[PDB]
């Protein structure tokens, strides 16, 4: 379930975080950390934006 | 518009309006913090004096360089550098001037990276750019084609360059510039019984390398006429009123340029670094490149260099053609000059880095788009 994918757009402009993006299909694996935070039972942490 | 063009080098900030010959702001790259107690309540005093103010009150203030060896160790510091060039001394809004800055060669990415999301986030710029120094140099010389020797405060780089292109292999650093004969000069004073040991005497001991210091054309001849003759000894006055004299190290100082076994590094000198940059190029640019010896920054003022580098590289090279050594007298700013001769240009409209390039792609852009 791709709730951290869930973004609503912001109506103005922001300063870019800079980092690495991994590629989906390694963030996907049975054994990351990022497939089980994709389990919808898992404790979503809603952010003030 | 007028651009800004600010060389953020390790020893002393160069800023001024573009279009122009001289920076109208050089100041010297210091964060001063108070080390002892205030009892004078009031008057504003402020917690880390940067630049001139921490010049002029050094008794009292532990001076720390943020650019180390070329590289921007401490961030907090440099900003603190950035927004008083910008807010104090050009007194200009960053939003409405396009801004030039340089760069040390071999540099670090994430140093790129940082300084571009500064120069976008905190200080907002319509346009900027990163270009190497030896590269602004032999625009400041009016050729195309070079090698630049630029030896600052901490980096002395050796960069050869044909026809515009930077040849990457060929780029040698040595670490081993002003601050470092300063900290040698700080340890031979100790001989004649002079004790600098303070980051406030380390001004005073630049002041006297800048006055005083000069490259000998032979080391063994200068030994042999300070060892029977007290004729080069020179007096200098101290800010307490106090005069000192000093014999051979006005020229033992910069021979650590030559022998940088004096501070015990393992690597020869300067001519050698240019020699074994020459071999690194090829075999038909290397004629070009023994005529056009361009030096940049301020450890090559002393006023004997010329014609001892010279001597050392034709000692070097063989002998079949010609060795010639560019030095122009304002060779101190030609970083500062290259950059105004690179910003009102045509054709430098063009290779800006826009906001909506920086929005697009990071601020990573300046990795494809520079050299
Ligand atoms: N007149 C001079 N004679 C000898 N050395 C100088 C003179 N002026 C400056 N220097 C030295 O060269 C350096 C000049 O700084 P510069 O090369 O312009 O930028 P940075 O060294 O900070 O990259 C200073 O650190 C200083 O120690
Ligand atoms: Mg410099």
């Amino acid at each position: 379930v791709p709730s951290h994918r869930r973004v609503n757009p912001p109506t103005l402009r922001m300063k870019k975080l800079n980092w690495q993006k991994l590629p989906s299909n390694v963030a996907r694996e049975h054994n990351s950390m990022w497939a089980s935070l994709s389990s919808p039972d898992a404790e979503a942490v809603e952010p003030d934006f | 518009t007028t651009a800004l063009v600010c060389d953020n080098g390790s020893g002393l900030v160069k800023a001024g309006f573009a279009g122009d010959d001289a920076p109208r702001a050089v100041f010297p790259s210091i964060v001063g913090r108070p080390r002892h107690q205030g009892v004078m309540v009031g008057m504003g005093q402020k917690d880390s004096y940067v630049g001139d103010e921490a010049q002029s009150k050094r008794g009292i203030l532990t001076l720390k360089y943020p650019i180390e060896h070329g590289i921007i160790t401490n961030w907090d510091d440099m900003e603190k550098i950035w927004h008083h060039t910008f807010y104090n001394e050009l007194r200009v809004a960053p939003e409405e001037h396009p801004t030039l800055l340089t760069e040390a060669p071999l540099n670090p990415k994430a140093n790129r990276e940082k300084m571009t999301q500064i120069m976008f986030e905190t200080f907002n710029v319509p346009a900027m750019y990163v270009a190497i120094q030896a590269v602004l140099s032999l625009y400041a010389s009016g050729r195309t084609t070079g090698i630049v020797l630029d030896s600052g405060d901490g980096v002395t780089h050796n960069v050869p360059i044909y026809e515009g292109y930077a040849l990457p292999h060929a780029i040698m650093r040595l670490d081993l510039a002003g601050r470092d004969l300063t900290d040698y000069l700080m340890k031979i004073l100790t001989e004649r019984g002079y004790s600098f040991v303070t980051t406030a005497e380390r001004e005073i001991v630049r002041d006297i390398k800048e006055k005083l210091c000069y490259v000998a054309l032979d080391f063994e001849n200068e030994m042999a006429t300070a060892a029977s003759s007290s004729s080069l000894e020179k007096s200098y006055e101290l800010p307490d009123g106090q005069v000192i004299t000093i014999g051979n190290e006005r020229f033992r100082c910069p021979e650590t340029l030559f022998q940088p076994s004096f501070i015990g590094m393992e690597s020869a000198g300067i001519h050698e670094t240019t020699y074994n940059s020459i071999m690194k190029c090829d075999i038909d640019i290397r004629k070009d490149l023994y005529a056009n010896n361009v030096m940049s920054g301020g450890t090559t003022m002393y006023p004997g260099i010329a014609d001892r580098m010279q001597k050392e590289i034709t000692a070097l090279a063989p002998s079949t053609m010609k060795i010639k050594i560019i030095a122009p007298p304002e060779r101190k700013y030609s970083v500062w000059i290259g950059g105004s001769i690179l910003a009102s240009l045509s054709t430098f409209q063009q290779m800006w880095i826009t906001k909506q390039e920086y929005d697009e792609a990071g601020p990573s852009i300046v990795h494809r788009k520079c050299f």
